[PDB]
């Protein structure tokens, strides 16, 4: 029996990423249900803010059963549902190469018509002609997010959603 | 077995050893045979002449003697006590007995852990020596103990 | 550590008695087996001097022991 | 919080139950000597029972109707056969496990988190305190009251106020088929149990000098 | 009878590239099934981060039976769920050969232009006519993904989803 | 009785390459099964970095009786799924034919361009005109894929996948 | 982990099992001349029978129940007929294998790894060593008590209290047809076994000097 909602506590084990969801296990350490094993899986978000665990299906050792109590994670001494990693994963390598795209097609234009008004010949060739495939190559590939990765010696908090008996 | 008590409290063969030679190269007779082990020690050096009153500062020995014993595991010990003949037989056998009492009761007072203490003196009834010249000087009249080791 | 220090050396274990042999033929102080003779007055766990430790468990935390005592200073209290 | 009151909770039961046992332990043989019970068992190695005696009782019925009473006897715990004296280690002696979980993830942050860390921890050491107390109290006056009804049906057997248990023993001789042969059959049965007369002849009273 | 979500341990012996689906097996050296082994197939994600293995038909020895427990891998003494592995495996190629076939086109166009402001168009000819075709081929063939590959004497663990009996 | 997919050694005798459907048969050479053997096909994948074999077509001897058992291969030793083969095979080829091509078309076209800033005239001639047809026909016949080859003497090694008795 | 622990208690199986056996095969005359049956083994190749005794016997059914004996024999294993007398090597002797499958997966690379691989082999060594000695000292006990049983039952016999296993004799001449002869027909068979008997009137005492 499990009042409607209340507090339980629990440490993970198994890292992982927010790219292909899985099973994921963690332990209950403390409370009335001592030893006992939860394993579930991740939602993805839109924005990579935060991350949250869905946690369904739950064992508890003594006897042979499967109870599907499920119910979400707080990140402790935070209270509140962001994940502690990194999220500045994406951003530089996507700006960088569409920036130095434009940066060569712009030289090479730009130096290619100066002409009027050989080294400087080749410089314009290869800026104006390897700026602009990778350019549209880059605006191709520019639209992947942030991934979000959880680590494999962190703890948590459970608040449930229904009750058991 | 990680609880377990490596070794019995209070017992170390180096302390054993070294105080074994200290007593025996102070003159107090350590004997060792089997597992049966004995120890004797001149009146003169314990009691008044033919006193039993134990001297003030014997009661260092007494607390190295004790100390000694107190690394044994042991059942029963026997001290018995050898006197010269004086005046009478009653006299000395009464004197050696009340020493014999007296030196009991200091050591079970102390932490010797046995079962049984058996205490008695004979006078001068069991001598082992012909030079009788002296009075509490001879050797013969001394105190002794006698104790079996158990397992 | 050394059983048979300042003597003889280490001989071997006599299992019969449960203690270890000086070179020197002299009784060690250390004990080579369970199956010796040591002065056991503390112990541990609990239910003691009852049907020990019911392997059962329940949801409630209390534990009772199999003779059907409860041992409140075993279970956790609220 | 509530965590750090129970861990310490635990922490101080713990304690206090090594720090008795440890002083039971060193204060043993005196304890064995008071309680004998071999000194106490009947012939037959059967243990004598336990009986319980009340003064100079009253209860209101309700109004109108009042009963008094001036002395009861009750027989609490009949007496069975034993094949070994208790001791008082089943009756004393605490349960000890020293608690090494660290199930702590509430952590300190600041020093006020440290401190009233620390004030639940004390307020739990001194709730482990009473609480060891309180069982010790109890284990105590459970022991006494048990000591007391063996020595007062050993009085009252004495006063010749109770019936003394009567056993029956039967012999035979060589028993068995060819494979299995016994020497001497015993068979001793508690015929008569232990009870008390409400009678009044029988009674012959006591008087000291 | 296995708890809801359990561990245990495996070795895999079997190499294989994340190329093509097939049987992979798996052998149980310890915990209570000892001999037993187990196959299954992996999967291919979107992105090559980490790579997961879906293991579900497991056989016990002593008797002729065929169980069914669907389990995950994660990689042993460390937690994770990626696997260890190269990546790398073909951006070079592609990203060279794209920019070589620009280079060229823009050689010789700009080459050939600034005549007005032999050898020299000869080199202008073949740069500037081999580049497009090149061009036009490195963007139909730039879309091969990097691929990744398990190595064959890798241990593992098996976290367990359903219970067996 | 046969374990659900234990392992199990053969020797290829017959060699064919990926380019045509044929059966092919493997003779097991120990094991409980002596001297049987197994007709199969093989698939092509999508790139050349390994082939594997269709091999369900079991023929046991003593016994006029076929099951029907299905298993692949691996490569014995390797423990990979790579097969013994060369896939370099026609990359430089069309490589080489569409760049001479082009070349052909730029040195013609461009020679002719920088004749106002008889043998050069016929040279242009040539290159300018043959160099159209050649690059059409090298569009036309890039996309034929590299082949793999097996080899008629490299032993195997079968895993099951279904049980027979 | 437990990988480690496994091997070790493996290795200390095998390696005690080793010494013993090589302590078993360098003393062997001396143990035949104590595990002797030839000896014991009666007139007609007839093992005789495993007797067990115990004195001074006490069971207690509940309260007011108890039946005490002084002595009681049993009869464990049944006299039988035998065509070689037994030895110690089904009794004493002991398997062995050499464990020759270390898997090659977990190899401590790190130090920490190092350590507890050390450990965890040394300890499974010694859980080994012991398991071994304790399935010695089981067989010895076994073995013990089938010889103290056979010496018991002579015993018993020289006492006069079990009647001695009987054997009947038939001996018929030439048998078969045409094409089959035997000369000599004996058949033994063995009508009475051994039992203990009921009437203590005849059971006859010894004194010694």
């Amino acid at each position: 029996i499990i009042k409607t909602g209340d507090i339980m506590f629990a440490v993970l084990d198994t890292s992982v990423n927010s790219d292909e969801p899985g099973p994921i296990l963690a332990t209950i350490v403390t409370g009335k249900l001592k030893g006992s094993k939860l394993i579930g899986s991740f939602n993805l978000p839109s924005n990579a803010d935060k991350m949250v665990i869905t946690f369904n299906t739950m064992s508890i050792p003594g006897a042979e059963k499967t109870i599907s109590i499920s119910a979400y994670a707080i990140d402790p001494n935070t209270a509140r549902t962001a994940l502690a990693s990194r999220t500045n994963h994406h951003y530089l390598m996507r700006y960088g190469s569409l920036f130095a795209s434009s940066f060569l097609q712009g030289f090479g234009n730009a130096f290619q018509s100066a002409n009027t008004t050989s080294t400087l010949e080749n410089a314009v060739i290869g800026l104006a002609t390897v700026g602009k495939a990778w350019s549209q190559q880059a605006q191709q590939l520019f639209n992947t997010p942030t991934t979000v990765e959880v680590y494999s010696g962190t703890g948590l908090g459970i608040l449930f959603t229904q009750d058991v008996t | 077995v990680p609880k377990l008590p490596c070794r019995v409290d209070g017992a170390c063969d180096a302390t054993i050893i070294k105080m074994m030679t200290d007593l025996n190269k102070k003159g107090i007779k350590v004997a060792s045979v089997g597992q049966n082990y004995l120890i004797s020690i001149p009146a003169s050096a314990l009691f008044a002449d033919q006193s039993p009153r134990l001297n003030w500062a014997s009661y260092s020995l007494l607390n190295e003697i004790a100390a000694f014993l107190k690394q044994f595991r042991k059942i029963a010990i026997t001290v018995t006590s050898y006197s010269s003949k004086y005046v009478s037989v009653k006299r000395e056998r009464a004197l050696t007995l009340a020493r014999s009492r007296v030196v009991s009761e200091y050591l079970w007072s102390q932490g010797v852990d046995s079962r049984i203490i058996f205490t008695q003196g004979l006078g001068s009834d069991k001598p082992i020596t012909s030079y009788t010249l002296g009075g509490d000087r001879s050797p013969n009249a001394r105190v002794e103990i006698t104790f079996r080791r158990a397992v | 550590d050394g059983c048979c220090s300042k003597m003889g050396g280490i001989n071997y274990c006599d299992s019969s008695a449960g203690r270890l042999v000086c070179n020197n033929g002299f009784y060690s102080t250390c004990y080579c087996t369970r199956h010796a003779v040591m002065d056991l007055q503390f112990l541990m766990g609990c239910c003691l001097w009852h049907g020990g430790v019911y392997p059962q468990l329940n949801s409630s935390g209390l534990v009772v022991c199999n003779d059907g005592y409860v041992s409140e200073e075993c279970s956790l209290q609220k | 919080k509530e965590t750090a009151l129970s861990v310490g909770a635990q922490a101080g039961l713990a304690w206090r139950a090594k720090i008795i046992d440890e002083q039971l332990n060193k204060q043993a043989r005196n304890l064995d000597a008071i309680y004998d019970f071999n000194s106490l068992v009947l012939e037959h190695n059967i243990l004598p029972p336990v009986l319980l005696e009340g003064r100079n009782t009253l209860n209101l019925a309700d109004a109108q109707s009042i009963r008094i009473s001036d002395r009861t006897y009750k027989v609490a715990k009949q007496a069975h056969f034993i094949t070994t004296p208790p001791t008082w280690r089943q009756y004393l002696w605490m349960d000890y496990v020293k608690p090494e979980a660290p199930n702590v993830t509430l952590l300190p942050k600041t020093k006020a988190e440290k401190e009233i860390w620390c004030i639940y921890t004390e307020r739990g050491w001194k709730n482990g305190i009473d609480q060891a107390n309180t069982i010790l109290e109890e284990n105590i006056a459970r022991i006494k009251e048990d000591f007391g009804g063996m020595i007062l049906y050993r009085k009252l057997l004495a006063m010749n106020m109770v019936s003394p248990p009567y056993v029956s023993h039967t012999d035979l001789g060589v028993t068995g088929d060819g494979s299995e042969i016994h020497i001497d059959d015993r068979v001793l049965r508690i015929t008569a149990l232990p009870e008390l007369n409400v009678n009044s002849a029988e009674w012959r009273a006591a008087v000291a000098k």
